[PDB]
């Protein structure tokens, strides 16, 4: 190829025009986000029933869904959780790969068949099928200075006049509004009801009798008489929008002529569907937007757009209302590319500078910077095509696939410009020769590179689907760099490089780079006489590649694992919790303390707080809330003092010596998604229908077995609520039979007073809205109350609840949870220190064979695929090593020779585990991945040192030990060249304090030190194989 | 209040006796009640903690604590089976016939979930079998209605 | 338009002292193997 | 999986002019061949249970989590589930001037999960210490529960 | 008034017309339920007799020939006709009192769209033409825009149909020829291995 | 019996803000007539899954039943792919009058 | 792959299984695929030797 | 057994070994579906039936 493009250069160049161009349209056309779909996809049944408790929902509504689940593809798992509030979330998880929209499809699809068994209450509120591995693009927040607009009238502007705009902007896939839009309140009085012996259901009855629909036909309608000249539509009594017309709803005539009427007897007022939940920022009442972002979408430009449509409609919003952004991890993800764009420009200036500093000619250095960009752009039009996007991953493997390009480059030039030296050959033919030497060596670098890095690309699950980014990523990068050092660099070599002839370029110019070529000259040589009196005694050389070796191990063993690192995404999450049995008043009293501390004793880092009441990831209840702390950028804090993980340490030291509560701080984890490093989730099921209370002793039971083994578990604890008292009203018949009382209207009472009741719908102006009666709170709030609340017999008498209900205290479960439709209790758990996953996993499966009768167990989270797909890394490395090994023997048509190169894979290893070691990181992702690419750069070095070797021996006959020393004379040069440029290229990710830092430097570490070791090792070590493995064989 | 008394009142619901010994060694109230009514007694009685009902009781812990319903140690040994709790509790002087906001008693309990070797030491240890609930109905209706004629044997 | 030139000052600095750097541990490790002979 | 998806598509119209005998029992859209890929039979090696009390551990532990399971389709099964079945005699009903329609709204009463409402909720009131779920009729467990049914 | 300014030009557009209907008058019969109430008479029996009587109301099904067809009952068109001939429909009280609806029941005339169209969420009405003989359809769209930018603000104009996609086709062009050019220039280059080749 | 005012509040306008935000949605128009009658015509890309577009329809729509009355999904709510134009008119025809 | 996924799961109950049941397999048309595909692999290797 | 169960009395009990491919039948065999299609009943049908 090469010869067939020196003389075609035009040729090369189209090609290199049309990479280009395709790269630029992609850029263009590329999907740019943090992360890409790495969860499983899952899909969330979200269901609610007002006024009841979690066995009620656990068996009117899970259950029932349960039970007609089945018939669905794909199916990993599914897991139940019913609340007190009436909510319940059921959570199936699916194959990785799976379709998002069918399997969506087939759930919503089964729930509508099973719907005709749940209670009208449940078919009247709605159940709901959504996405759940999403996360929020943004939190759009919306307050008002004044105090006159509260939550309620808030959300219901936003609902109104915002959502819809949300939602037809671009890129917005989901919207979710935080709070509900108005909602007629019909807030009712038991004295005053006795007063005319009324009753709830006949407020219930009239509001329905009174609010519906009729159709009415037309008139003149077909069939028609002959000689209709006229038709109309016909309109009968229609909605209500006003309160007024509520209020003059009758209920009852009296015999002396009187009215009853709503307005009398039920408070009625424009309230919310739920109170339950409290937003505030920076305490002033609130709402909110959560926006998920669309497929193939540009965070950025929605993002942008988003806040263009919301300062579109600012001005026409009432006073002192106003717009806020709590939660935009947008700009994490801005500064987290042009900080990679940027590396990615260095590592060209870089090579630039380096070449014109060992090879003075200008021409030569024009070379690399034309050559790399083009594997870039096209390396984007690959990803563009294969369905990728912009992404951390992507971008950190391109930053990782810079040096390999850039050995690609330089190698061939290096060699032109040595052949034009040495021979005195001009440009053409020196490229010639030079191509001759060096073409099987790349396509064996290229096969190499692919054994060494596709592997990854077929692990399962999340890490798999991260693994897969950077394997693609690298290998067209690779692929690209091939393609361009055979096709376009040796043509640019022929047409722009100048002639020289007979001369190191070291003692016939002056000036600060003929001293340097001197000083490499020496270096060179000084080099040479140490591998030459290395090669006289090797074993001396192989023993300390066996210490090594054990040293390599060592570190390895001793290293920490983990999965991704935390990172400073400009916001993090505080989680309040309080006793069994508290309220609202009590948990704003902690939010608002805590607000107050972080506004005082952080202002120099906090913004805002956004504060959730009544929303826990433990539990949504009412004892529960959570913090979105906002802090400034970047810019506005340095120093870690004021970062993430201090103000979390120093939060949770304030909040610890905290009374009658639990109030902890955490970091945003890296994937939503929580991946934790070395934790599980452990699921304890009873098979055999013991019920909550064994299950719950077989829970505390395994804990406390737990907790003595402190060497390798620690933190233990279930991720649940503990049981609450309740409140038990036991009913009488007999009674309520000889009064006449009927036990539905009782229970219709009793519910539409305490819990609440939906009635039917009205329109307000423009939308539809609900409309729900309930008690008033000062009525609803004790036991004292029951008493207050009466109901009406037969007869016409009216009686009272004290009269046929008994009442009680007793335990019961605020929060029922289920796994795969069997009760469950959830665990959680760390390994502790210097023990890894499998072997607490492994533990806590021994202590649960000890568990009573019926209990059993199951995995869930990282540990269901740490289990099923967490032993195949050996088996694929092994095909790796095999695969390597035959394309080695390709290559040097021999099956002794390509151990000469394998031996240096543990050279550049060291350097990694070392580095890795003192700086203080982990064996994640970055690091595996930096791993493998030191590993490609040793390879491509020692392969090009024992190919110049085997060539000399066998085309020349110079013999062993001469053909070695000179290909390592000739090699030092762009050896050093590319490890120079690389570790310049990579410093700044090691040196770096602020966005994607842990990333930054988990890549830039590993790999620097890497090559570090690579360089000064393995130009030893590798004559040294050479010429045990020809002297043995 | 101190939050002695309230880690105190979780350790019994917890079933910590080396806990609730290290905070009576300190002092800590026993006829502290939660925000319901229920002391110490009432938590280790219902969830079945003879070794802490023993102690709380060497330390003074009210036997006759009634909470915001009328609900007593002993009403919640009897409605669970605690046998052992049942007899402890009397041994110290539990009202046997300990009557509530709706007049139902330990007999009417331990009748309705047939638990007929607590009636055995209800009864022997002075417990009214003609004692009404507030509707009229006692333990021999109770266990007619449940269908338990062998309790209604052992009630005659 | 700034930041860019930070980064080539940064880089005229260090290619020479990172070049000086790889160059004596190379000196140091020919020394080494060469007294081990 | 889109035949499947069109065909119940098209069945969410007629559900509704079907009677509720037929919703209730649940209709079922399944995606399966007409032949048995296998039998799973289980059976006593001591005589202790019969047909009715196998046919229910299969039901109620087994069928609902192969029927989960991927590639499966349909599950029939050779037997039937516990329910509490109720044998009327209509002597003893005349006997007491009743009915069956009688003893279905009984135990359509006496037999059900109200939502009672919580004690302490929201909108509360300022200063409100307290909140507790209520408890006021549960479904019934056993025979014994429902011979008590007035 | 932009269907008066289209039909001004005879010359570019021709069979112009909106595909939609007229606003038009509709019969409101207002129900009294106190009147109801206090003649024993329920609202649901009131408003079930007015929909059987004046629009039908599908009851049940039946057996026609083994096929399953439905059962409607209806009242006769001479009692459906005119706002004069309600008030002949009477009802059963709870004692059976035949109380007619002109006790409790009112009437007026009033004005409303049968037909409300939307396009991307806004409120929107559709207008449907033909490109006048001899012209083209691209002069009509042209014409038609500069027409709709005349008129009151807040109205904005789109493109549906064999417009949208014409409008693509007006759009796609340059970028369709430039890039036609240059992908032969290259590949020119390339076959004879020279920059002038192609430029000539 | 639906004025459609009525309609263009309660059912197009509680069903049309879902359907912002579809894979490659290119425009959408909606009819509300007075027998209360509601068309909701999504138009998308040409090249699109037409099948896979009404899988995602139907799963933006199940979020807004909890919304609409119940005499409107007891009457039915289809998702079909649709054509504006006829392919053709079948015509059947008495010859001896006996028949309307 | 749907047969493994059956016996899998029913290996999970076996151990919660009162005293007395026991599984049973009366029809199962799996066993004789993979024994014809083992045979036809046999003919192979037989035909390799020959 | 098809022989030894033609001496049963009042069933008919057959014994069949099920073919390569369930959703196809027997070789050469075939399945008839007679229609009514102008309203003429279960009754009118059976009599063409048979």
């Amino acid at each position: 190829m090469p010869n067939f493009f020196i003389d075609r250069p035009i040729f090369a160049w189209v090609i290199a025009i049309i990479i280009m161009l395709a790269g630029g349209l992609a850029i263009l056309k590329l999907p740019v986000a943090q992360y890409p779909t790495i969860a499983p996809p899952a899909v969330t049944i979200s269901a609610s029933y007002p006024g009841a408790d979690a066995k009620t929902v656990q068996d009117t509504v899970t259950q029932v869904i349960e039970q007609n689940m089945n018939g669905i593809d794909n199916l990993m798992y599914m897991s139940s959780n019913s609340d007190s509030t009436g909510t319940v979330q059921i959570t199936l998880t699916f194959e990785s790969g799976t379709d998002a929209d069918i399997a969506q499809v087939q759930v919503q699809n089964k729930l509508q068949l099973a719907m005709p068994l749940l209670p009208q209450e449940v078919q009247q509120q709605g159940v709901s099928v959504e996405k759940s591995s999403s996360s929020f693009l943004m939190v759009v927040g919306v307050i008002n200075t004044d105090g006159t607009m509260t939550q309620e009238d808030i959300s219901d502007y936003v609902a109104a006049n915002m959502k819809d705009a949300i939602s037809r902007t671009s890129g917005v896939g989901d919207v979710q509004l935080f709070g509900s839009q108005y909602a007629m309140r019909i807030w009712m009085n038991p004295n005053e009801l006795n007063k005319f012996q009324l009753t709830p259901v006949d407020v219930i009855t009239a509001i329905k009798a009174q609010n519906a629909q009729v159709a009415a036909g037309q008139l003149g309608g077909t069939p028609p008489v002959k000689g209709q000249q006229l038709n109309a539509s016909i309109i009968a009594q229609t909605r209500l929008t006003s309160t007024e017309e509520f209020g003059k709803i009758l209920l009852k005539v009296n015999q002396d002529g009187s009215r009853v009427l709503l307005r009398d007897v039920a408070k009625i007022e424009l309230g919310g569907e739920n109170y339950d939940i409290i937003a505030e920022f920076n305490g002033q009442p609130a709402s909110g937007l959560g926006i998920k972002l669309a497929t193939g979408a540009n965070a950025l430009d929605t993002a942008a757009a988003i806040r263009a449509e919301l300062a579109k409609m600012e001005p026409f919003f009432p006073s002192g209302l106003k717009i806020v952004y709590p939660y935009d991890t947008t700009p994490f993800v801005k500064i987290s590319i042009h900080e990679v764009v940027k590396t990615l420009v260095e590592a060209i200036i870089l090579v630039f500078l380096v070449m014109y500093l060992f090879l003075q000619n200008f021409r030569a250095t024009l070379i690399p910077t034309i050559a790399v960009p083009v594997v870039l752009l096209g390396t984007f039009a690959v990803l563009a095509a294969f369905g990728f996007s912009i992404n951390t991953l992507t971008m950190f493997g391109m930053v990782l696939a810079i040096g390999l390009l850039v050995d690609d480059a330089i190698v061939v030039v290096e060699n032109v410009e040595r052949v034009m030296a040495e021979e005195g050959l001009p440009p053409k033919e020196a490229t010639r020769k030079s191509m001759g030497q060096i073409q099987g060596a790349l396509v064996g670098i290229a096969m190499v590179l692919s054994a060494v890095f596709v592997p990854m690309a077929f692990f399962g699950g999340s890490t798999g689907a991260i693994y897969r980014q950077f394997s693609i990523t690298i290998v067209s990068a690779m692929a690209l760099s091939v393609l361009v050092a055979l096709i376009l660099t040796p043509a640019l070599c022929a047409t722009m490089l100048k002639p020289i002839a007979k001369g190191d370029h070291g003692e016939g110019k002056k000036g600060f780079f003929g001293w340097f070529n001197r000083m490499f000259e020496k270096s060179t040589h000084h080099y040479t006489d140490s591998v030459g009196g290395i090669l006289r005694s090797t074993g001396r050389y192989l023993v300390l590649y066996l210490i090594i070796v054990v040293g390599m191990a060592y570190l390895f063993v001793r290293l920490p694992s983990s999965f991704l690192p935390d990172e400073d995404q400009g916001v993090f999450m505080t989680m309040v919790q309080l006793p069994a049995g508290a309220t609202q008043e009590r948990t704003q009293k902690v939010l608002n303390e805590v607000t107050h501390y972080y506004l005082t004793k952080e202002k120099n880092n906090v913004e805002s707080v956004f504060a959730v009441n009544g929303f826990g990831f433990a539990g949504r209840g009412q004892n529960t809330g959570i913090a979105f702390v906002s802090l400034k950028d970047w810019a506005d804090r340095p120093g870690e003092e004021n970062k993430v993980e201090a103000i979390t340490m120093r939060a949770t030291r304030a909040f610890s010596q905290i009374k009658d509560a639990m109030v902890f701080a955490f970091n945003l984890p890296a994937i939503v998604e929580l991946g934790t490093a070395t934790g599980f989730d452990f699921e304890l099921i009873d098979q055999a229908g013991l019920g909550h209370e064994k299950l719950t002793q077989a829970r505390n039971q395994l804990l406390a077995e737990a907790a003595k083994h402190p060497d390798m578990l620690t933190s233990v604890r279930p991720n649940g609520l503990e049981d609450t008292p309740q409140f038990k009203i036991d009913i009488d018949q007999e009674k309520a039979q000889a009064l006449g009382v009927s036990i539905n209207d009782i229970n219709t009472t009793l519910g539409a007073a305490w819990g609440g009741s939906y009635v039917n719908d009205f329109i307000d102006r423009g939308r539809v809205k609900k409309v729900y009666v309930m008690s008033e709170a000062k009525y609803r709030m004790l036991p004292d109350d029951i008493g207050d609340w009466y109901v009406r017999a037969a007869d016409g008498q009216m009686v009272p609840f004290s009269a046929f209900s008994s009442s009680r205290w007793e335990y019961g479960s605020p929060r029922l949870e289920r796994y795969n439709g069997l009760p469950s209790m959830e665990i959680l758990g760390q390994a502790a220190p210097g023990k890894s996953t499998g072997e607490a996993m492994e533990l806590m499966e021994q202590l649960a064979s000890k568990l009573p009768t019926g209990v059993g167990y199951d995995w869930t989270g990282m540990s269901y695929q740490e289990r099923l797909s967490g032993n195949q890394a050996p088996s694929l490395y092994a095909i790796s090593l095999i695969v390597v090994f035959l394309c080695l023997a390709a290559l040097y048509e021999s099956w002794s020779i390509p151990f000469s190169v394998m031996l240096v894979v543990p050279l550049g290893v060291i350097g990694a585990l070392l580095a890795a070691t003192f700086r203080g990181l982990t064996n994640d992702v970055y690091f595996q991945v930096g791993l493998l690419t030191t590993i490609g750069l040793s390879a491509k070095n020692a392969i090009l040192i024992v190919e110049f070797a085997k060539d000399l021996m066998d085309k020349e006959g110079k013999g062993l030990i001469e053909a070695t020393l000179d290909a390592v004379r000739m090699r030092l040069r762009p050896i050093l060249m590319t490890s120079l440029a690389f570790i310049l290229g990579v410093m700044p990710l090691v040196i770096s304090t602020g966005a994607g830092s842990g990333a930054q430097n988990a890549v830039g570490t590993g790999v620097m030190g890497g090559m570090v070791t690579a360089t000064v090792l393995a130009i030893f070590f590798v004559p040294v194989f050479f010429v045990v493995v020809r002297r043995r064989f | 209040g101190s939050d002695l008394g309230k880690k105190l009142l979780e350790a019994a619901r917890a079933g910590r006796d080396d806990e609730v010994r290290i905070l009576m060694a300190n002092g800590a109230d026993v006829n502290a009640a939660d925000v319901v009514g229920w002391t110490p007694l009432h938590l280790a009685a219902y969830w079945g903690h003879l070794e802490i009902v023993e102690v709380l009781l060497k330390n003074g812990a009210d036997v006759n604590a009634y909470d915001t319903l009328g609900s007593t140690p002993l009403h919640l040994a009897a409605h669970f089976g605690h046998l052992e709790i049942v007899e402890v509790l009397l041994k110290n002087g539990a009202d046997v016939n300990a009557k509530d906001d709706n007049g139902i008693t330990p007999l009417h309990l331990a009748a309705n979930r047939g638990h007929l070797e607590i009636v055995e030491v209800l009864l022997k240890y002075g417990a009214d079998v003609n004692a009404q609930d507030k509707f009229g109905k006692t333990a021999f209706d109770i266990s007619i209605n449940n269908g338990n004629e062998d309790l209604a044997e052992i009630l005659q | 338009m700034l930041e860019l030139l930070k980064s080539l000052v940064f880089a005229v600095i260090m290619v020479p002292v990172v070049m000086a750097i790889i160059l004596g541990l190379i000196y140091g490790l020919g020394e080494v193997f060469n007294i081990f002979s």
